[PDB]
């Protein structure tokens, strides 16, 4: 259709947060965060197409040579290799990263195939993007299991409140180059913050993107199959050189998912309208490491792009929620602006505050206190009102 | 009977409303 | 621990008489406490023999009473005839029925009298309404009453259960006190004799009353009974197509909030996935029209309960709907007659105004696919092409029930229907002759079977020789095994035991796709599986015979070309009462080996061909199709959102496309939402279907009265997963009263839990639903060793006929026509592996069936069989046991809901654990000596039979194998290579998976490789016994699972099981007697 | 040709296989009948003609 | 504590027993249990306090 | 080894709550070997490591 | 994975097959001339007696080529694979010694 210059449309305002909700409205942002990662969730491609899950485990099952029927009672390597965890993990994280939301891992110390793709993960995604102590806890488990065991060192002595993650005060003791560079690609990975077209958006490195830091892993991963375990069997030898070497010949479908997860995240980043900061928060995700290994494992020849269509709704909400979020601001900054300026005393600017709670239709009003609504109406006081109001007001 | 009949056609109008469709039905 | 209780209850509420008394007998794996056991026997059969009193010696043998085994109950009543009635009068104070002969079209489809329609009896005919099984009306009156006066003193939601159960059981019995009870011969048949001078249809009206007020639970239950039961008292053809029509509309009006994927036939990879439901206006109309002819039929409430779901058109409230999509095929069959039926299917538009562009097309479309099943083993020689006679021949077990032949093994005569016995028939004689295809004309029309299902019409089915059978067989299995890995042909992408039941729509729903789902089983009588669809086979055939250059397969390949020229003109018998007719239908039907995955193709081919002609006003990308038998669906994609005036347009292009090639179509476009026959979707969540009647049957069956109450036992827990719920002490009612067995005129017999419950061939069900029990205790352990010993039975009949000389002649044929020069060491092999396979003639295995329970009951009325050591599951459970600890557990909740309509437990498990994702194999079929077997044959092997065959030496393997159509070459290599070792351990796998029912009902929805279930059975590992330590995970697994679903709440396990007790179970574990009975499993997907 | 047996025993010997263990060395054994080495013989000459 | 039963799962995965070998690590596990720990603990400090 | 600092935690705390229970006694301790023993499985040692 | 190498990082439309793109990264006489002559195995267009024919190198004909084949693999037989376990050799030099 061509459309006449009779014709019109109206603008939207997608002016930027003007209240700081990512500065000490915590409880705020964690509904926030929440309501757009199931967003981002809903609207992330499904694997339409992988490999079978059990054309794959016989494979692994004779490249780790394990004894018949233990396929039930899964040694550990083989816990949790199922598809239903995998998308999972492919949902979560790209809704995470792209609602800025922190997640926790639970995973188990038995399974060391949950610690060796715990590399992957760490290297594709910043670690700054985690929760603190989960990561702390599976850098230490990796540390005290696959690397220092590798060259005869102690096990470790970390500290609980220390400055410091284990691979941080580990990339410095050990004298390995390939292993020393990863560990300090991953430690100095971190976002990026830049403003593109009016929005903030966290940025990954470049080099994630174009995938070749897969490489690095590949080289510090092959170097400690090169490696002798003098200090320990043969059994342990064994096990983790097989359960290394079961990413090691998945490499390049790992180097797919790497760069599909970052153009995915990319383009899905493109529809936000809202600036997305880098901000911990009180709720968190869980993510098991076995739903990591399921995605870095069944997964091959076989691209997910989102759809327009989903791509449009996506934007359409985005832009919906915030020229609501703004014209609501702007009801509010009226009349507040309005009674201090009137001299209206006697009235208490809660139930306004209630009513623009309301409209956002996200919160539950009856259970958040009048402490946070009067502390928003202190911010709203230090706000220009908007031309249309602030003339109709004069 | 058919005025509940009816009702229910017409509020199955106003409900699930395409926005395409009121687009080019505006347009035409 | 329960169902004694209730069995006492029923005995003491239907006989209530002094000479009414009641004999226990009981048990111990005690020696002492066994001969106390058997005192009281003895002193209780005397006191019986003596008219004196029973109660004293009950306190005398008060150990027996609490730490002894029942058995059974017997009693002694006399005939006391007409009693049903005497108690019956009470609960009959509502007003009678009447009829209204003017709502059925027919004539005889009216629930008038007999008389009215079958003055004589040499016209009578009670294959009309034949409940068609071995269990009475008045077993069903009996145990509603029986109910209904236990259950009339309690005082809770109970009772307003009760009250609305008394009043719909007082709507039935004045009706049927107004005239009486039709009485029960020997065989469970109505005579004309009591039915002369009563309505016709009134067995099938009460039966299924009776189950639907049987399964009232709450209000809206109670509207919807009343308001079938009373109505389908008339109307007895337009009623579950009715109310069941508008359920294929409503699935187009459940917005997805989160939705579920498959990626291989039972993994799951759920979606957050938001869907709209662009849904058009017109079927808004068709469906108000609908409900004018719902109104129109004489119906109130349901209408109301489907008007104001429309609201709001919400998925919570939504599985109302499902509720009510099952409660309308638990109202019966509708068994009319043959002819009626036929032409439900024999009315033929067929036009000189049909496209040439469609149907040529269309006939390459088949060739092409047929060409690309078929070019591989065509060309590269396949053995299984060759010798498709002997295939065949093998295969015939697997075939079709054929017309009954006067046949003669040696001093005898039988009319089987199995072609097998068929051609040992017609070896003798010198008619055997299968190059020669018997013609399908007037000299020689067709038979006929006739395929039901409820609410929807009667599907014809061929009764064809056996030429037919050998001539499509080798070549419909390679097409099938193309098909294992084809997506698109639904019924067989599997990986060799599964199906896509699932689906595979959720994939690419969104804003702009759409879906195409459309029911095609009426596509039969069609002008497009009439001479089109022939001569693209022929056509393809002609191709492939220029694909090869060996003579056998050119000419196995003509043969079905020939085949195929028969079937295009064929004439079709059909009786109506005296005279015979015979109309030309040259089409296609079941009843055949090729009929399914041929009407796949053709669907295949018909929605590809009419999807290219949307093309010429839209642009899509066909991203999926699926076609399985009675039912369709193809998923599109496009540039933009979907609008109501591209689904109303592209419907009616749909329906004129359809028309152009003179074919009729309910034509359904959705964006959400599917219907077909066995499942449907609303909103990203799978319901299901739970029309499977439980009290009527469709056709009449061959198993015992024993063996239904198993089939019905299974069919009730399903229709419970499904939704349909039935109070289950009534289902236990049944189950009793049909395993009941009469002794003498007075004398019966009445078991108990722990006899109908413990794993045999004799299982009927479990004291606590969901759940297969076990033995712990000396006491099941005990009586599984004795009934083993009695499973293992003999059939006289069976063994006369392998003695006789055509027997003899056919397995001298066999081998010479595939090996010989072992006629005393091989050919003794291959009569005792035909034994294996004459059981699938139904006398035999009545003979046999029941032999074992007479055998039964000569230790049930007597006491009890040390049995001699022979070690089955339980010998093997009492040990695992002693070595484990349980503890309290807390699993949260993080999967997601997909089956809302099952119980509350069923569901907190699977929304705590997860669903099965893989599927083991119950046959062993991916094991490596059963893909010789799926390579030379179809013949399954019973896992039984496997899991003994490896036990055995390393020579009569060789023996069994090449008995089964193997050659020799090739087990000789399976013996000398040593694979047999590398397949103890999935034979005993699958082996123990049918003990266990694992693959059969509840079991099979369950994830037993979830990482949450792991975390609770810490087992350490020991290793190199892997079968030790796979059913110690296992049998933990199942503790956990059975605490959850009978408590709700979840346990953790700890097994530090010492080396000895390993070492001395790998030795118990390759001699195991044990078995399960094929009567008892229930599939959810049937 | 060679006895299949026979030769598939000398393979199974020269692998050392084991009944506790999946092996992929048991792959080998997949498909050593005859009429498929001759189809094989007759498919490469016939295309290398054709 | 960390529960006996995990602690018990994670030693015997890294030992690598064998069911059909007289081992020597299988003795390591004979005592394991809490309720010992704590007698143990409370055993020492007495006694040298004592 | 693959327990070093729950050992280390462990040592502490034994060493802790010894020099903390020291505190509440008044006698003058001394170090000499008495009649009667403590039995002492290591299978309990064990355990606590 | 003998010669202690990466997997690949092959592109799906690479101009060079892997064996081209390999005969290069390794350092071994035995295997890199036997990738070599795979590589550059191919038909002679030749006319004889009227026709045209696809005719083989003249060094498979008579076998020779099997040499070179056996010279790679027994080459290979003797390493180590510092990155693989010993079982994972054990069942691919046992594979190619069965042929």
């Amino acid at each position: 259709r061509n459309l006449p210059s009779t014709a019109r449309y109206i603008r939207p305002n997608l002016l930027q947060d003007r209240l700081n909700l990512h500065d000490n409205f915590e409880s705020l942002w964690d509904t926030i965060t929440t309501s757009n990662y199931i967003l981002a969730r809903s609207v992330v491609p499904d694997l339409k197409e992988l490999v079978s899950t059990e054309a794959q485990i016989q494979k692994m099952s004779q490249d780790l040579q394990l004894e018949a029927l233990t396929i039930q009672s899964e040694t550990q390597f083989l816990t949790g290799i199922n598809s239903q965890a995998a998308n999972d993990c492919f949902k979560t994280l790209i809704a995470a990263m792209l609602s800025q939301r922190t997640m926790s891992l639970d995973f188990v110390t038995t399974n060391y195939m949950s610690l060796i793709s715990g590399m992957w993960l760490l290297t594709v995604v910043p670690n700054d993007m985690f929760i603190r102590e989960s990561l702390v806890a599976c850098q230490l488990a990796i540390i005290n299991t696959i690397i220092y065991p590798a060259f005869g060192m102690q096990r470790m002595h970390y500290r609980n409140g220390d400055p410091q993650t284990p691979f941080q005060i580990a990339e410095q003791q050990i004298q390995n180059f390939q292993v020393a560079n990863w560990l300090h690609f991953v430690n100095n990975n971190q976002f990026r913050q830049v403003v593109i077209d009016g929005v903030l958006n966290q940025v990954l490195n470049d080099n994630i993107r174009n995938g070749h830091v897969v490489n690095q892993l590949m080289e510090a991963l092959m170097q400690l199959s090169r490696q002798q375990f003098p200090t320990m069997p043969v059994d342990y030898k064994r096990s983790i050189q097989r359960g290394i070497l079961l990413l090691s010949n998945r490499l390049g479908q790992l180097v797919d998912l790497t760069r599909l997860l970052a153009y995915n995240y990319e383009t899905l980043m493109a529809c936000i309208t809202m600036n997305m900061q880098h901000v911990q928060t009180l709720t968190t995700e869980k993510l098991q490491l076995t739903s990591v290994t399921s995605l870095c494992m069944l997964i091959g020849n076989a691209t997910v792009i989102p759809s327009p269509q989903t791509l449009f709704h996506y934007y359409n909400v985005n832009v919906n929620f915030h020229s609501n979020y703004n014209e609501r601001i702007n009801d509010a900054v009226a009349i507040i602006t309005a009674a201090n300026r009137l001299n209206l005393y006697q009235k208490k600017m809660k139930s306004i505050v209630e009513d623009f709670l309301k409209r956002l239709q996200i919160f539950d009003i009856s259970r958040v206190p009048d402490d946070q609504m009067y502390r928003l109406r202190d911010r709203l006081r230090l706000l220009p009102v908007e031309i249309r109001r602030l003339d109709i007001f004069n | 009977n058919k005025e509940e009949s009816k009702q229910l056609l017409e509020v199955l109008k106003t409900k699930e409303e395409h926005q395409k469709e009121v687009q080019y039905e505006i347009l035409q | 621990g329960k169902y004694n209780l209730i069995l006492s209850e029923y005995l003491s509420f239907i006989y209530n008489s002094q000479s009414a008394v009641q004999i226990p007998i009981y048990y111990s794996s005690n020696s002492e406490l066994e001969n106390r056991c058997i005192e009281f026997h003895s002193k209780c059969l005397e006191n019986s023999k003596n008219g004196l009193s029973l109660k004293k010696l009950f306190v005398e043998y008060s150990d027996v009473i609490e730490n002894a085994t029942l058995l059974s109950i017997l009693s002694y009543s006399y005939d006391k005839y007409n009693a049903v009635e005497r108690k019956l009068v009470k609960y009959a104070k509502g007003k009678p029925l009447e009829a209204d002969l003017t709502v059925n079209e027919l004539d005889y489809e009216n629930n008038k009298i007999t008389s009215e329609l079958f003055p004589t009896a040499e016209e009578y005919t009670d294959l009309l309404m034949d409940p068609a099984i071995l269990t009475s009306l008045s077993s069903n009156l009996n145990a509603v009453m029986f109910w209904l006066e236990k259950h009339e003193n309690d005082v809770a939601e109970k009772l307003k259960i009760y009250k609305r159960r008394l009043d719909l059981f007082t709507i039935v019995a004045s009706t049927v006190n107004k005239y009486g009870v039709p009485r029960h011969n020997a065989k469970y048949r109505y005579e004309y004799e009591v039915m002369k001078d009563k309505p016709y249809y009134l067995v099938t009206w009460a039966n299924s009353s009776i189950e639907m007020l049987m399964s009232v639970f709450s209000h809206e239950d109670y509207l919807i009974a009343r308001e079938l039961i009373v109505l389908s008292y008339s109307n007895r053809s337009t009623l579950a197509k009715l109310v069941s029509s508008p359920m294929s509309i409503l699935v187009a009006l459940v917005d997805i909030n989160g939705t579920f994927i498959t990626n291989e036939e039972l993994e799951l990879e759920f979606s957050n996935k938001y869907v709209r439901a662009i849904v058009p206006d017109q079927t808004f109309d068709e469906l108000k029209q609908m409900l004018d002819n719902m109104r129109k039929a004489g119906l109130t409430d349901i209408p109301k309960m489907i008007q104001d779901w429309l609201v709001d058109c919400s998925i919570e409230k939504f599985p109302l709907m499902a509720k009510i999509y099952s409660w309308s095929f638990h109202v019966g069959f509708r068994k009319q007659k043959m002819l009626d039926a036929a032409l439900d299917q024999l009315k033929t538009e067929y036009t000189e105004d049909v496209d040439d562009e469609m149907y040529r097309e269309y006939t390459m479309l088949i060739r092409d696919e047929v060409v690309k099943m078929l070019e591989e083993p065509v060309k590269h020689d396949d053995h299984l092409l060759q010798d498709s006679e002997l295939a065949g021949l093998l295969s015939m077990s697997s075939a079709s029930n054929g017309e009954s032949r006067q046949l003669k093994f040696g001093r005898k005569t039988i009319f089987s229907t199995k072609k097998n016995m068929h051609v040992m028939d017609d070896m003798a004689n010198g008619r055997y002759t299968p190059g020669i295809i018997p013609p399908v004309n007037v000299d020689k029309p067709i038979p006929l079977g006739r395929r039901d299902v409820p609410g929807r019409r009667t599907r014809i089915i061929f009764i064809l020789p056996y030429e037919y059978f050998i001539a499509q067989h080798a070549v419909v299995e390679k097409m099938l095994i193309y098909a294992k890995h084809t997506r698109e042909y639904a019924e067989f992408y599997s990986q060799s035991n599964q199906l896509l039941s699932y689906g595979d729509v959720t994939r690419f729903l969104s804003n702009n796709s759409m879906v195409l789902y459309t029911d095609v089983s009426q596509w039969d009588s069609s002008q497009h599986n009439t001479q089109p669809f022939r001569k693209g086979i022929i056509m393809g055939l002609d191709m492939l015979a220029n694909m090869t250059n060996d003579a056998r397969v050119i000419q196995t390949l003509n043969l079905y070309k020939q085949t195929q020229i028969n079937l295009m003109d064929s004439y079709v018998q059909i009786p109506d009462g005296n005279v015979i007719k015979k109309i030309q239908y040259g089409a296609v039907a079941s009843g055949e080996k090729q009929t399914k995955a041929a009407n796949s193709i053709a669907n295949l081919a018909l929605i590809k061909t009419v999807l290219s002609r949307i093309s010429n006003k839209y642009s899509f990308a066909t991203k999926i199709i699926r076609v399985d038998g009675d039912d369709n669906y193809a998923v599109l994609q496009f540039n933009t959102e979907v609008t109501k005036q591209m689904v109303q347009d592209v419907s009616n292009d749909v329906r004129e496309t359809y028309a152009r090639m003179n074919t009729k179509v309910k034509a359904l476009v959705s964006t959400v939402g599917i219907e077909i026959a066995k499942r449907y979707i609303a909103g990203g969540k799978i319901f299901f279907r739970a029309g499977i009647n439980l009290l009527n049957n469709e056709k009449k069956g061959q198993s015992t009265q024993w063996d239904q109450a198993a089939v019905l036992y299974s069919n009730y827990i399903v229709n419970r997963l499904r939704g349909f719920e039935t109070d289950r002490e009534f289902i236990l009612t049944k189950i009793m009263q049909m395993t009941s067995v009469a002794i003498t005129g007075s004398l019966r017999l009445f078991p108990s839990e722990r006899v109908l419950t413990t794993n045999s061939t004799f299982k009927v069900f479990d004291s606590e639903d969901f759940i297969i029990e076990y033995g712990t205790t000396d006491d099941e352990v005990y009586i599984q060793r004795a009934f083993m010993s009695l499973s293992s039975q003999k059939s006289g009949i069976a063994d006369e006929i392998a003695a006789s000389s055509t027997f003899k002649n056919y397995v001298s044929r066999l081998s010479e026509q595939l090996l010989f020069s072992k006629n005393n060491i091989v050919s003794r092999g291959i009569a005792l592996t035909e034994k294996a396979k004459l059981n699938s003639y139904a006398p035999i295995s009545l003979e046999k069936r029941r032999a074992q329970i007479s055998a039964l009951l000569t230790m049930l009325q007597k006491p009890v069989t040390f049995k001699s050591s022979k070690i089955t599951i339980n010998d093997i459970l009492r040990d695992i046991k002693p070595f484990f600890t349980v503890n309290e557990a807390h699993l949260p909740i993080q999967y997601q809901k997909f089956m809302p309509t099952l119980p509350d437990n069923v569901q907190y498990i699977i929304q705590c654990i997860g669903s099965r994702t893989y599927q083991i194999e119950d046959d062993g079929s991916k094991s490596a000596i059963s893909r010789l077997i799926s390579k030379y044959s179809v013949y399954k092997p019973s896992i039984e039979e496997l899991y003994k065959v490896i036990s055995l030496h390393e020579n009569e393997i060789q023996l069994y194998l090449i008995s089964l159509g193997i050659p020799k070459i090739d087990a000789d290599t399976y013996v000398g290579s040593k694979i047999y070792s590398q397949d103890k351990y999935r034979i005993l796998e699958s082996y123990v998976y049918n003990l266990l029912s694992i693959n059969y009902g509840c079991y099979q929805l369950f994830d037993f490789n979830s990482p949450d279930l792991e975390k609770l059975i810490r087992i350490p590992f020991k290793g190199k016994i892997p079968a030790v330590t796979f059913i110690l995970h296992l049998y933990a697994k199942l503790e956990v699972i059975n605490h959850a679903i009978k408590n709700g709440s979840w346990i953790s396990l700890f097994c530090n099981y010492p080396k000895s007790e390993m070492i001395k179970l790998w030795k118990k574990m390759w001699n195991i007697t044990s078995l399960r009975s094929p009567y008892t499993n229930a599939n959810f997907f049937q």
